RNA sequence: AACCUGGUUGAUCUUGCCAGUAGUCAUAUGCUUGUCUCAAAGAUUAAGCCAUGCAAGUGAAAGUAUAUAUAUAUAUAUGUAGAAACUGCGAACGGCUCAUUAAAACAGUUAUAGUCUACUUGACAUUUAUAAGGAUAACUACGGAAAAGCUGUAGCUAAUACUUGCAUUAUCCUUUUGGAUAAGUAUUUGUUAGAAGGAAUUAUAACAAAGAAGUAACACGUAAAGUGUGUAUCAAUCGAGUUUCUGACCUAUCAGCUUUUGAUGUUAGGGUAUUGGCCUAACAUGGCUAUGACGGGUAACGGGGAAUUAGAGUUCGAUUCCGGAGAGGGAGCCUGAGAAAUAGCUACCACAUCUAAGGAAGGCAGCAGGCGCGUAAAUUACCCAAUUCUAAAGAAGAGAGGUAGUGACAAGAAAUAACAAUGCAAGGUUUGUAUUGGAAUGGUGGGAAUUUAAAACCUUCCCAGAGUAACAAUUGGAGGGCAAGUCUGGUGCCAGCAGCCGCGGUAAUUCCAGCUCCAAUAGCGUAUAUUAAAAUUGUUGCAGUUAAAACGCUCGUAGUUGAAUUUCAAAGAAUCAUUCUUUUUAAAAUCCGAUUUUGUUACUUUGAGUAAAUUAGAGUGUUCAAAGCAAACAGUUAAAGCAUUGUGUUUGAAUACUAUAGCAUGGAAUAACAAAAUUGAACAAGCU
RNA sequence: CCGCCCGUCGCUCCUACCGAUUGAAAGAUAUGAUGAAUUGUUUGGACAAGAAAAAUUUUUUCUGGAAAAACCGUAAAUCCUAUCUUUUAAAGGAAGGAGAAGUCGUAACAAGGUUUCCGUAGGUGAACCUGCGGAAGGAUCAU
RNA sequence: AAUAGAUCCGUAACUUCGGGAAAAGGAUUGGCUCUGAGGACAUUAAUGUUAACUCAGAACUGAAACGGACAAGGGGA
RNA sequence: UAUGUUCGUUA
């Protein structure tokens, strides 16, 4: 009867809905990055706190462990791959240093921007 | 009509769902009286047939002692350790108790051994006493109910002397 | 009334068939016959889902129809008949010869075998009993009876049957040097050279079993088929010869390219 | 993200709740709504009631054809088919719903050495024969009834329908070979002998009695003998029924229940497919219970799972899968391998249809659809193309299922512009900023490719098609909590707002409006419920002198808890300065200076066996994402690999989890229990 | 302290309670009575086919057998009785809460003008008063 | 007038806990043929002789009737 | 150590 395919949420409601001073560093981030709505950072930083989730619990787990050094090589390929990381971080603590300016950057209209192409990141949107 | 709707193992009532099944089915019972070889046809699980015999008069009977059967006749059916009415009605059961034609056998034995495998068991005398009567005692072995035979086996020694004492310090 | 289910959903298909979710809502039931459903694979999912050749189930009975296919060289025309955990298939027309093994993940591949090597069968005897005239009958893991078996031949043994005549040739025993294919297990599919047999009296008896590499692995009694004695495996094994690598560094032969 | 804030006061610190805050695969509803993907949907209350129509049928070699039609060389032979009907199989699956149900069902874990099992698969059989019998459908003629899936009489005819019924093998011996001997499959009874299992009254074998059912009086044709159908038994398989151990919410203003009426057990039997008080007869007085029996409640089908989770937890699970139960309520029963079946039958109860009034026929909690109910839920659509099932099995069916329709239930992506020049502002010729004025692009319409069962959508291509880009974004707020006005009017303790604190009597930052601003945004409010917040249910982890709260006091059973004590170190190789690995050192039974077992459990470590979906998680550019389980690789037109002239090749669909209970397993610590003296051992010799 | 504040008595509304009425209703169990339908067994016995003779007819017999009946059993359903559960009527009685502003007094908070309070008993329009024994949360940490 | 004996079952409010109570209210009952249970007495673990009517159960039987006449509470709020 | 009551509601 109902369709076997899934489906998520990629964003989580802030909660605290009036912070003055988280309002206003996602509006910075928002108008320079030049991205619609605050659910779009709200989905980066989902992100990011399921990567960051993921780091953490392998940080717990200790060295030359099976699952540790299966995912953590698994997550830092992945890592490495998206760009987040370079040739200049190595190891499972520094995939929890990422950020968010650091995540937005590999979005498209960005990259374009940063290119050229675009003379702004609303004209690369 | 098996299975449910007693009380539980505290003595606590069980609430009853799921109606009765077909297969605890529970048919009734075959009152199998002494006479003319009449057997009807019960259709169990998975087409097996169940041969009921309302009737029967004779049998294959089995003496023991000397490990043979042969065919003989029910005369009479005078105990069994269950109610007392079956006798009284003369209904052959499992464990009933016969009077059985001793013919059969007697003239077996005049046959091969002479005279009134392994043999030689020597026999004993309250048995050829009820050969002479002509009419010996015999338990029911089959379910005549299940296989629609009465088949049974002479008892003899310590059994015999029990069922005896039973049936006849007594009345 | 509550009859046999002649019907089967799709996630509650066997895994090891691989249909996906969103692929229609039931699976081939496989037909009553030599193998257990669990332990099998039916045609259709033979010839659709991992030869490719059909594309659909009419398409897999279009195939059927022409006696072309064999199992154990001799016809089958039903889609959901059990193949079985090892057997040959014989497609006359495309003239290839098939055996049903498992690969170390545990799911049904059909290893491509030649023409000679396609007349032994390794059966799995489960039971030997006699019957009336002591004559000895053996009841294989495939389903068969094989009467007058050798005497020697005990219940876990093994014997190379002939497809063609249905004759036992020789058989192995399960001594701690004889090499085994476990069959259902979270270690199907590997193949060792048995470290012991742990038996213990009432419940399964357990066997252990060193790889290749020396890596023991345990297994319940009933998972296990022998499929050679300590030179060489009495069949051809699929790529992976039954070895199972760990998961951590199958990524780094998966990454080498 | 392991979080708090407003409110008791003149002010303060508490306790403590109220209120705020966020989520909900959680329902309803208000306002609003341009794209695309994706897809829940009459569960909540009424397992209430139903008009209509559909939902299970089936013949491509293989039972039965002078209904009938046709075709080939010459009235013949082969045919090709075939309405109807008999026969066979299926209709016991599927689909729906959650009323019942509280050790019941369900789950994990066993047993069936206590049983049944169609289709399918493998083995393989025993006490007129150049082919046996009647009798029936279809059909023909005559009818009855208002009506119905009603059927009477007479006459024919077959069948794989129904019923009868026609070689032979094995053993003993002189010993390829000759004579002699013997003949029941399951099942039942009696007396015996005895490949395996953990244990046999097992397999099997012998003797003595019975004895089913069968071993083809049937149909079509493949290698340059075959298949179909049917059949005894065994086995396998698809399953089922019972069954072991362990696991469930609230309630003691439910404390004793069960036992004539079977409650607990023994013995005998009946019944069953089998075990069993399942039932009957006799007998005994048992069985459960404060570790909660028996009751009551549940707005309770159980589980896989869902929401919320830092960790513990709390709450939910009618609903994709599994198991159960039901077909208005009960009960009964036929056929059948399988049903206590309900688009099967029989009856009662309640509803309810037709009737000529005599009588007939009914069961949507199947798919649509209607009424009712309610806060609360879609089309009387298209199709068997996929998935799969039934069939006499390619070819027919299937409201199973799929496709579309309705669809702001949820979920994902993502428009409502972007850009250049002058005025103006900031500043040392840099940013913001209304005028212009050209590019870009969808939304839209039309055609096409394509898609599709057909169609639609998606995707792609060609035409027009944006300046107030009128192709015009909303919802809710602006005293505090809590982001945002001491702006302008109106009302004037009214009307009204206000979750809470409060505002409102002429200066209303709070009502009704305008402007502005804030917040989230194709979404935003409201109600109820629930989670966190709540360390305000506290095991982790609360409090009890005075905020609520130590029984008046002591004894005391259950429960919970419980002193110390029984085998301790040294030596070596390896990272950096330490750490890390190996060996022995009592005693009793095995091995001729040396070879090897030494309570029970809890507990802990490893395993085994764990359905998927969901979850975690590896891989993979669905244009991204939600997803899905796929896919990737050279080829303006071929090399390579390999095949002895062609054959694509390389892959994935992992792992983890699956209680606390059960199986196996290493174990030194910590805990119990066992053994241990008003006495109990062992050894040697003699004796039995 | 021109502070705060208690209770009776009056008025209105809301919630709940007791309540004669052998109150009412709807369910659910249990016993009893009646008891449809039906399994099984027995009794039946419309007939439907065989076997004999007479050379169209008849007797007897063997099964198979339909109505119908009986008896054990499975047992719907209705009725009576009892118990329980849920909902609900009611003269009258008697609480509580909520009203912006009632009457009466002054109980408590200051030594609150008789220190307060507890248990218990009696009494009074009301708060309350009195007896006995306690406490300090007292107005005394003290010759 | 209504039963009314006996056996088995069931029995409320209230209560001075003794009662209420035969509460209320159900069922059964003949005859016949049987089955079971309940004692006393003597012999070398064992076998005979003999007695009361009292209970319980079952078949059958009848114009469904059976404390068959006699005898014998009406109950309840 | 004789008696000496009360202060309507809101802000």
């Amino acid at each position: 009867p109902k369709s076997y395919r899934n489906y998520s949420k990629t964003a989580r409601n802030p909660k605290r809905p009036f912070e003055k001073e988280r309002l206003d560093q996602e509006l910075k981030l928002i108008g320079e990055y030049g991205l619609k709505n605050k659910r779009e950072i709200w989905r980066v930083q989902y992100l990011l706190a399921k990567i960051r989730s993921a780091a953490r619990y392998l940080l717990t787990l200790d060295e030359k462990s099976s699952k540790r050094i299966f995912q953590g090589e698994a997550l830092l390929r992945r890592m490495v791959r998206q760009g987040l990381l370079g040739e200049n971080e190595e190891k499972l603590d520094y995939v929890l240093g990422l950020t968010l300016p650091k995540l937005l950057e590999r979005r498209l209209q960005t990259k374009v921007f940063k290119l050229g192409l675009a003379k702004s990141v609303h004209h690369a949107r | 009509r098996d299975g449910r709707h007693k009380l539980r193992l505290t003595g606590g009532k069980k609430k009853i769902h799921k109606k009765k099944r077909k297969y605890e089915l529970g048919r009734p019972p075959s009152n199998t009286k002494l006479g003319s070889r009449q057997v009807h046809v019960v259709r169990g699980r998975g087409r097996n047939y169940k041969y009921r015999a309302i009737k029967l008069d004779s049998g294959s009977f089995s003496w023991p002692t000397f490990g043979i059967s042969k065919n003989t006749r029910i005369i009479d059916v005078v105990y069994n350790a269950s109610n007392n009415e079956l006798v009284r009605t003369k209904t052959l059961v499992k464990n009933c108790i016969v009077v059985i034609d001793s013919h059969p056998f007697t003239t077996w034995y005049e046959n091969t051994f002479g005279t009134t495998i392994g043999k030689s068991k020597n026999i004993d005398p309250l048995l050829l006493e009820q050969f002479k009567q002509g009419r010996v005692l015999a338990c029911i072995s089959s379910r005549p109910g299940q296989c629609g035979k009465a088949d049974g086996y002479i008892i003899e020694g310590d059994e015999l002397l029990f069922y005896k004492r039973k049936m006849d310090k007594r009345n | 009334g509550k009859g046999i289910k002649k019907h089967l959903k799709r996630v509650n298909a066997p895994s090891h068939w691989m249909l996906n979710k969103m692929g229609g809502q039931y699976a081939p039931k496989t037909s009553s016959g030599p193998h257990k459903l669990l332990e099998s694979i039916p045609l259709v999912i033979l010839l659709r889902n991992r030869l490719k050749y059909a594309l659909t189930f009419d398409e897999v009975k279009m195939i059927l129809i022409q006696k072309i296919v064999k199992v154990d060289n001799k016809v089958r025309t039903d889609c959901t008949f059990p193949v079985g955990l090892m057997d040959v298939i014989h497609i006359t027309k495309s003239n290839e010869y098939f055996r049903l093994l498992y690969d170390i993940k545990g799911r049904f591949v059909p290893h491509r075998i030649t023409n000679e090597e396609s007349k032994y069968k390794l059966c799995k005897v489960k039971k030997i009993l006699l019957r009336k005239g002591r004559l000895s009958i053996a009841v294989t893991h495939d389903g068969r009876s094989i009467p007058y078996i050798h005497p020697d031949v005990k219940v876990n043994d093994t014997v190379r049957l002939d497809l063609e005549t249905g004759k036992v040739l020789e058989h192995l025993k399960f001594q701690v040097g004889s090499l085994v294919m476990v069959t259902a297990g979270h270690s199907v599919g590997r193949v060792g050279v048995i470290s012991s047999i742990d038996k213990n009296m009432g419940t399964y008896d357990i066997i252990h079993v060193k790889d290749s590499r020396n890596k023991v692995f345990a297994t319940r009694l009933s998972n296990v088929f022998v499929i050679g004695d300590n030179t060489k495996p009495y069949i051809s094994l699929p790529r992976e010869k039954g070895i199972k690598l760990d998961i951590i560094e199958e990524r780094r032969n998966r990454l080498k390219a």
